């Protein structure tokens, strides 16, 4: 237990700590808070209880399905062999609809599963969402999380939703596959001329970036500050602190200016949260507006020029 | 992003959309960052940027206003703050250069050992106790199954020499976890807290190691009003003091290594 | 409902509200459910064969 | 549990007759479905 | 020009280098000795890139030679100098530029540690950026050097260095099978999903319903109790997002290394080990 | 009718205010839902047969 | 009735709230692993012999 | 656990009546069905 | 239980509710499991011979 | 541990027996199996 | 046996209930393992041969 | 028991508990290690050759 | 540690012989295989 604030030496245990007082028509916590000597030596170390209404039954109950659909025609392809399952699991997936279909609902054989699966996992999640957002109102809590998760959601669903139902053809979507999903996405950029030129996948990018940059810069000075209790951000944020009061004169000193205790936690906020508000355009504009983003670049004279060392002919127009 | 357009489409019709939403959001940002410092105090260094201005690119935002919980105050951000105090006098009369500490470094409480004057009361759990306490008065908190414990353990010192040893250990009824070290300095024979942020563990020989300032400097420790809860006010010029070690505690350490 | 007797005595010791939540959610999926692997192949009902050609009468 | 054995019988009843209440608004559901286009 | 709470922080001393003849703020920055080290880097290659983009691929008067920042770019000498110097116009350029990176990265950090030394603060941000910096020390210097070739780096041109992480890419074949590249890439996500949560929660905290008052550690660990179960804890976020971070970067680094020096063949076949097992 | 005398009670244990505004939505998402998978499939009432004149006479 | 003579003592070490729970689950997935995977297979019923293909009847 | 032989041997019995309930009910699903489609 | 006598002692530090639910699950797990995998290779009644006749013959 | 020599013997019992029921389930399981399909 | 005279010494610095735990599962794992790695390329006795081909004689 | 008298010493810095349980998991992983690389390429015992393809050869 | 020189003494030896048990058991199996496929 090296201490930079890195793993707590020392920990100490007090009885389960049964959450707050919800308001009326909450359910009661459930589950008996457990400890765990090691990951308390991460963090916190009780656990639990969690809460689960009707939403959120609904929900576990609902994404549960498509789940098992799913790892149902893995274990299927492999003949029902867990040997080769357990082997082929990264390659093994359930694969969408063929084109010979469009949209109709297509048999549980070519594509059906697929589909059901994936309804299940759509609503899944948009059921998961209120399942959050009753979590929040329900404790005066801000609706911050919703408000991101949806932004994520939104990305999520243009891989589906707004897209492909947007090209008449449940083709142009992802696969149910650890392996065969990042041949979709190593597909769809070859489709569309390179993502690397599409405008909004850089933008997202600088965001999964920025996003890392960040988190790496603040989990960082809250520890460095640590010790002038730079952790208890709430408190901090109502009165400021010496924490907070130094910790700012950090980056300002490095960098010429700076933002708050709480400034900061709205840019990481907007720095994470806009990563996915430019993913899913970036890709709702892919297929429906552009088709080739290489050309698309050098159209507005973004592609770069380079010296011709190497070229092939081509057998088309000769022929 | 070229000066001259001569090609039209959806696809950049929507990204100059998102840039105006941005050049905007960063602003909303800018305007946040303020809150809590400005305005500035002097003007060593003329305000750089590509376009200098007042108070920044975005105008001061409205107070916000926010309400404690029971039994608490109201803070307002941003909030006109009266001038604070410097004991250090200007090692130039160039601006920018620094501001030597005036007698002791160790307890000049400027710079490392300088802390803001936080509000001189207590912060709370969600009912109303004081949220940071020591163990004395915590009659739940026992230590983790298995992780040795810390009371009974000797206080070593940067230098080495021994300082004291721990009587008592500050735990967090709000957050399960250790936060300060009620030590009992052999010096002064007081009691001091010690943060867990400079507090090291070597349980091989059942120590709390302390770089931050020397065995002879936890004697004259910001004292605590209440030994049965920590002031914020002193509780921040409390970990504050032993920051200065972190820079007074040997001329070495201040003084350059190459 | 004649079993209904004996049945009655698990009140005591299951939360009422429990059985109904987790059962008035089960049904909820096992409906969308049914339907979608139903329609998805025995009869599709809504267009793949009767009534009358969507598709027939309808695009031409 | 937290009832005793009065409060709860009511509620088996009740219950009981919403419950049922499915299984015939089901089996309604089926008996005019096998019908209309037989399975199996 | 300082803070409400600036002044009584510019305290004088804690430099690693010359720092009493350096010692002193310009403006809302630090100086000291990595301080005018790192400008001197600055302009002696800020300039350079532009130079470039004066110059161009053959020549200033050529029709290549482009000023669109879309279009500019810086690249690397050829793979035939391998570890020798190549003509200023022909990769010099690059080559010079890249050793001022170095000297502004790791003199930035340098700069940050006595910055830190004295806020008595944690050395943590820069040990942090030193990751960063190390990962640049992979993709132009370590990599390149397993590979016996100053030019194995990228071009130094807002779009062009993005076609040499796609040919280099697929110099592999399918190069999302990488491990570490996916092992990465997870922690790059998980990252983001940990600033969408952490972020979001505070302002959640601090900024509760109208009329409400600002909630405490107490609700924190509740909320994400409620919808999970478990809550990692306060400064645990802090440590767990610093964590992901710098792994993020870390298996990363490792990531591009692995590709090359440590494995010529295609990376979707590199699995096959697991394939080839005697279990199957 | 039968129940009906006996399940007002229901009242007394399930709070309304939870049950109203999430059902409101209940439905909401599912007939959002309905025109939603018959109209990709099922049948398109708008492009389908008539009015034909509309991209019959406007397509052209 | 043989075993039920001591395996009532069963309960005096496992919580009834526990198999109950877990029982639902494990014979509700489990049923539904069985039509799921058996449907998949030959003996499907859904689309696989009659209800003889009227659809194809029907339809066109 | 959490209780004592009483109320230990009561349950036992009343749950297995309701076991031997699933067992018949389902035993007579699988004849009816085994009767229409053979599998094997 | 011949020689399982002696062996009544292993109670005392094999935990009694631990031992059997999560032998219980272990079981419940591999009983599928087998099932699955004998299902794989070996012969599958679901789709191998007879009286299978309806799925081949009664779809075309 | 947190039981004793006495009941040691008693939960011991009655769960052995069970598990010699379930053996002699199981083996006369894959004796009808052998009698349907023989495998090896 | 005798090599064992002094074994006995053993269950004074290992801990019982791990050591016991442990390899309840090791065996547990070690076990399934195999069948599973034999089964695969030695004697795959499920669809590699005889007795009968239900499959073979039964399928065709 | 030969050189248990000069040696005897490497217990008081070497913790008697650590170095046990520790070997322990070596041993046991580099021996399942070994038979793995060995059987997997030296030769496959289990699939390589003999005693005879009875699988193979004696069913088809 | 934790010990002294004397009890120390002990636990060596009776670790110690134990200990070619296993190179005992190791060796000839080594050698019952080099008498099947001799290796190299
Ligand atoms: C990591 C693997 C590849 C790589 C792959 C990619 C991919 C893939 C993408 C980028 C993208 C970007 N990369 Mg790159 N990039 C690499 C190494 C670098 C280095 C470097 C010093 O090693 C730099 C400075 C950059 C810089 C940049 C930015 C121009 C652009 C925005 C990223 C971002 O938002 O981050 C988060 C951080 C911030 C927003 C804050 C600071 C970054 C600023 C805005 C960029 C300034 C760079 C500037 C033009 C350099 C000259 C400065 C002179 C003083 C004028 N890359 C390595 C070789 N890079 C994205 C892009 O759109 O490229 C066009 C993108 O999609
Ligand atoms: C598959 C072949 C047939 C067909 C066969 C069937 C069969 C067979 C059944 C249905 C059923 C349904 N069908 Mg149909 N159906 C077809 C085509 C359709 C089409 C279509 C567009 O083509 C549609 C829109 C529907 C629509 C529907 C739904 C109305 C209904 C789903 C009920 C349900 O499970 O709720 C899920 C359940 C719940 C939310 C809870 C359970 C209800 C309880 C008893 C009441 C709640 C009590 C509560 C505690 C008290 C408070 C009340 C309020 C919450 C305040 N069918 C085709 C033609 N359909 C089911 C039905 O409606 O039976 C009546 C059914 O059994
Ligand atoms: C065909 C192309 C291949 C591919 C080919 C490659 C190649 C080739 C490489 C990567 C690399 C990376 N790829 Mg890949 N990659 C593909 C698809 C993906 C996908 C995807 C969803 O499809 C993702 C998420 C990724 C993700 C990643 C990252 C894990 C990794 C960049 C790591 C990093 O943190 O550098 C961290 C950052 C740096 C090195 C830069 C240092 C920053 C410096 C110190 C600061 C600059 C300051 C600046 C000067 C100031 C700006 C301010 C201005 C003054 C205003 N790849 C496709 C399949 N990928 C790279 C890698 O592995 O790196 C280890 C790499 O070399
Ligand atoms: C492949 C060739 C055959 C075939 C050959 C076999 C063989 C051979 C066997 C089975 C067995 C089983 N088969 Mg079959 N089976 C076939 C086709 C099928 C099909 C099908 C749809 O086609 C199905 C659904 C099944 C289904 C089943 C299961 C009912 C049964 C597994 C029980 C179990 O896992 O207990 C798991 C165990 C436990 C949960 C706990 C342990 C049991 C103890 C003794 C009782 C619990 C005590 C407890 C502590 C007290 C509290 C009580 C409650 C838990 C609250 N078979 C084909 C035709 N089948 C097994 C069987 O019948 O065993 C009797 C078996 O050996
Ligand atoms: C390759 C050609 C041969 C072959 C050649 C060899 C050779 C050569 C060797 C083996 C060895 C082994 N082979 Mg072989 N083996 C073949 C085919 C097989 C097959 C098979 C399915 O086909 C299997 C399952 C095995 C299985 C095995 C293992 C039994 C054994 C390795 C044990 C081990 O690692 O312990 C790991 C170790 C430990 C857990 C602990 C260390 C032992 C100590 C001394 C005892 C523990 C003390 C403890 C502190 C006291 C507490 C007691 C309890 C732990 C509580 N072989 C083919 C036919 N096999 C090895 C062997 O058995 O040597 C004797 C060996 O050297
Ligand atoms: C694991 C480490 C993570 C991380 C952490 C991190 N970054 C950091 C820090 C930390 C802790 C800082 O403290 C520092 C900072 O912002 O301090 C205020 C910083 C920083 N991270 C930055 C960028 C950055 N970080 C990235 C990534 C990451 N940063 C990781 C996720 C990325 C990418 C590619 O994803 C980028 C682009 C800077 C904003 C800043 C460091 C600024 C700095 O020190 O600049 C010094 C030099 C100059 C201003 C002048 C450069 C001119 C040279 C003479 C020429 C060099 C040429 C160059 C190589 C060409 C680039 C061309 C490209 C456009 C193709
Ligand atoms: C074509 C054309 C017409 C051109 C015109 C050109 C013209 C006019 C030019 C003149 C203008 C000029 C020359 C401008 C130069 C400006 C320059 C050089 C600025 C240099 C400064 C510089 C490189 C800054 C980099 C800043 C970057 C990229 C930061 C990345 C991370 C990021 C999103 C930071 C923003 C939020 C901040 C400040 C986070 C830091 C921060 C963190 C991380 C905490 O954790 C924390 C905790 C508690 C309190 C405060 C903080 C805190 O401030
Ligand atoms: C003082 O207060 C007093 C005591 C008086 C109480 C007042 C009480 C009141 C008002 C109480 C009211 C209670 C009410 C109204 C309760 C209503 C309850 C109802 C309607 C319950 C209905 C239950 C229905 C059940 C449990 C149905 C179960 C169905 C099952 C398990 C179906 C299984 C389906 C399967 C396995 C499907 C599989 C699908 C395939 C085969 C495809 O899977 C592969
Ligand atoms: C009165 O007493 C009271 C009641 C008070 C108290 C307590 C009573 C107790 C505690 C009673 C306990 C009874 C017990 C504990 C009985 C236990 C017997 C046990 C645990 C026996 C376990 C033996 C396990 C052994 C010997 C395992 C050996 C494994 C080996 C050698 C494995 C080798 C594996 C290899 C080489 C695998 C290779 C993998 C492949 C083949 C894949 O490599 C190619
Ligand atoms: C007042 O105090 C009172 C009377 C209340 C005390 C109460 C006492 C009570 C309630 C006592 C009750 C005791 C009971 C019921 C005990 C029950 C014991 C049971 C049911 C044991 C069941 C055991 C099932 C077993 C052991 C199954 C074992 C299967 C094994 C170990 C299979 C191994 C399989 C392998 C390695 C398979 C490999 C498959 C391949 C290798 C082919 O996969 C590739
Ligand atoms: C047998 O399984 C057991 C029981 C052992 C459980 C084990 C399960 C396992 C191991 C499962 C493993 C699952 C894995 C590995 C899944 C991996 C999934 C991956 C990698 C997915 C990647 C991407 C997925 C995407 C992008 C999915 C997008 C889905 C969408 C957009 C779905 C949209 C659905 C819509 C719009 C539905 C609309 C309703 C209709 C069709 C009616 O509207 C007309
Ligand atoms: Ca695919
Ligand atoms: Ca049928
Ligand atoms: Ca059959
Ligand atoms: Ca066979
Ligand atoms: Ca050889
Ligand atoms: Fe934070």
């Amino acid at each position: 237990p090296e201490y930079q604030n890195i793993f707590t030496a020392v920990q100490v245990r007090a009885p389960a700590y049964p959450g707050v007082p919800l308001p009326k028509g909450n359910l009661p916590r459930i589950g008996r808070p457990i400890f765990s000597y090691w990951l308390g030596k991460i963090g916190d170390a009780q656990i639990g209880p969690i809460y689960l209404g009707l939403t959120g039954t609904l929900s576990i109950f609902f994404g549960l399905v498509a789940i098992s659909i799913i790892g149902f025609n893995m274990l299927a392809s492999v003949h029902w062999d867990v040997f080769q399952f357990l082997k082929h699991f990264f390659w093994l997936g359930l694969e969408p609809p063929p084109p010979q279909y469009g949209l109709r609902i297509p048999p549980l054989s070519e594509g059906g599963w697929w589909l059901m699966a994936g309804l299940f996992l759509t609503l899944s999640i948009l059921l998961w969402w209120v399942r959050t957002y009753k979590r929040a109102e329900a404790l005066g809590m801000s609706q911050h999380l919703s408000w991101a998760f949806a932004a994520a959601i939104f990305f999520y669903l243009v891989l589906g939703f707004i897209r492909p139902v947007m090209m008449g053809s449940w083709a142009k979507a992802v696969p149910f596959g650890i392996f065969p999903h990042l041949d979709w996405t190593a597909a769809f950029s070859i489709r569309y001329g390179n993502l690397y030129y599409n405008p909004f996948h850089m933008l997202s990018i600088a965001f999964l970036y920025g996003s890392a940059l960040l988190f790496a810069m603040h989990g960082a000075t809250i520890l460095s500050v640590s010790r002038f209790g730079g952790d208890r951000e709430i408190d901090q944020i109502t009165h400021r602190g010496t924490a907070a009061e130094r910790a700012a004169l950090f980056w300002r000193w490095t960098m010429g200016f700076n933002v708050t205790m709480e400034s900061i936690h709205r840019w990481a906020w907007w720095c994470a949260v806009l990563t996915v508000i430019t993913a899913g355009i970036g890709i709702l504009l892919s297929g429906t507006v552009v088709d080739n983003w290489y050309l698309w670049a050098v159209k507005h004279g973004m592609a770069p020029a380079y010296p011709e060392v190497v070229t092939a002919v081509n057998p088309y127009e000769t022929a | 992003s070229a000066g001259i357009t001569h090609y039209i489409d959806a696809a950049q019709i929507t990204i100059w959309a998102f840039w105006l939403f941005f050049f905007g959001l960063i602003i909303y940002l800018r305007r946040e960052d303020k809150r809590e410092g400005y305005p500035l105090d002097s003007d060593r260094t003329e305000r750089s940027g590509g376009r200098v201005k007042v108070v920044g690119f975005p105008d001061l935002p409205d107070p916000k206003t926010f309400v404690l919980p029971h039994n608490g105050g109201t803070v307002v951000a941003p909030r006109v703050e009266a001038p604070v105090a410097v004991n250090a006098t200007p090692f130039s009369p160039a601006p920018g250069s620094p501001l030597v500490p005036n007698g002791d470094p160790m307890l000049s409480g400027f710079g490392p050992a300088a802390s803001p004057d936080r509000p001189k009361h207590c912060d709370l759990t969600f009912e109303g106790l004081p949220k940071i306490v020591p163990m004395r008065v915590a009659k739940e908190f026992s230590i983790a199954e298995g992780d040795p414990d810390p009371r009974g353990m000797t206080v070593v010192g940067l230098d080495g020499e021994v300082a004291g040893t721990v009587s008592d250990v500050w735990v967090d009824r709000s957050e399960p976890q250790i936060r300060y070290l009620e030590v009992e300095v052999a010096a002064n024979k007081k009691k001091v807290l010690l943060p867990i942020g400079f507090s090291r563990f070597d349980k091989k020989a059942r120590k709390v190691k302390v770089d931050a300032i020397k065995a002879a400097h936890f004697a004259n420790v910001p004292t605590l009003s209440n030994p049965d809860q920590v002031t914020l006010y002193e509780e921040d010029k409390v970990c504050a003091y032993y920051a200065g070690g972190k820079l007074y505690a040997t001329a070495e350490r201040a003084g350059p290594l190459l | 409902f004649t079993m209904n007797a004996n049945l009655y005595k698990i009140w005591l010791i299951l939360d009422p509200r429990r059985v109904l939540v987790s059962i008035v959610a089960f049904q909820i999926v096992l409906g969308l459910l049914i339907h979608m692997i139903v329609l998805s192949t025995d009869l599709n009902w809504l267009d793949d064969n009767i009534p009358v050609s969507y598709q027939a009468l309808g695009k031409k | 549990t937290g009832l005793t054995d009065d409060e709860a019988k009511e509620f088996h009843a009740i219950f009981m007759q919403s419950m049922y209440a499915w299984f015939g608004l089901v089996v309604i559901a089926h008996l005019l479905a096998w019908l209309y286009r037989p399975w199996l | 020009a300082m803070l409400s709470f600036e002044k009584k922080y510019r305290v004088r001393g804690g430099t690693l280098i010359g720092g009493d003849l350096f010692d002193f703020w310009v403006g809302p920055f630090y100086v000291g000795f990595f301080g005018v080290v790192g400008f001197c880097f600055t302009l002696l290659g800020v300039l350079l890139i532009v130079w470039g983009a004066t110059i161009g691929p053959t020549g200033p008067t050529s029709d290549l030679q482009t000023y669109n920042l879309w279009r500019i770019s810086i690249a690397p000498p050829d793979l035939s100098y391998g570890l020798r110097m190549a003509p200023l116009t022909e990769g010099g350029l690059w080559q010079i530029i890249t050793i001022c990176a170095a000297g502004a990265f790791i003199s930035w950090a340098l700069r940050e540690v006595e910055i830190c030394r004295k806020l008595g603060i944690g050395f943590h941000v820069p040990f942090a950026f030193s990751f960063a910096i190390g990962a640049y020390l992979v993709l132009v210097f370590v990599r390149p050097l397993l590979m016996g070739a100053w030019g194995h780096g990228f071009p130094y041109g807002i779009l062009s260095h993005l076609d040499w992480v796609s040919n280099v890419g697929y110099q592999f074949l399918h190069f999302h099978y990488n491990p570490a590249h996916m092992l990465a890439i997870s922690f790059f996500f998980t990252n983001c999903l940990a600033l969408s949560m952490h972020g979001s929660l505070i302002l959640s905290v601090t900024n509760p319903q109208k009329g409400e008052p600002v909630k405490t550690s107490e609700h924190e660990n509740t909320f994400f109790r409620d919808i999970v179960g478990y809550s990692i804890g306060a400064l645990a976020i802090h440590r767990l997002g610093l964590f992901l971070a710098l792994s993020a970067a870390f298996w990363s680094a490792v990531c591009i290394l692995i590709s090359g020096p440590f494995w010529t063949r295609g990376w979707p076949e590199w699995w096959n080990w697991w394939l080839e097992l005697p279990l199957w």
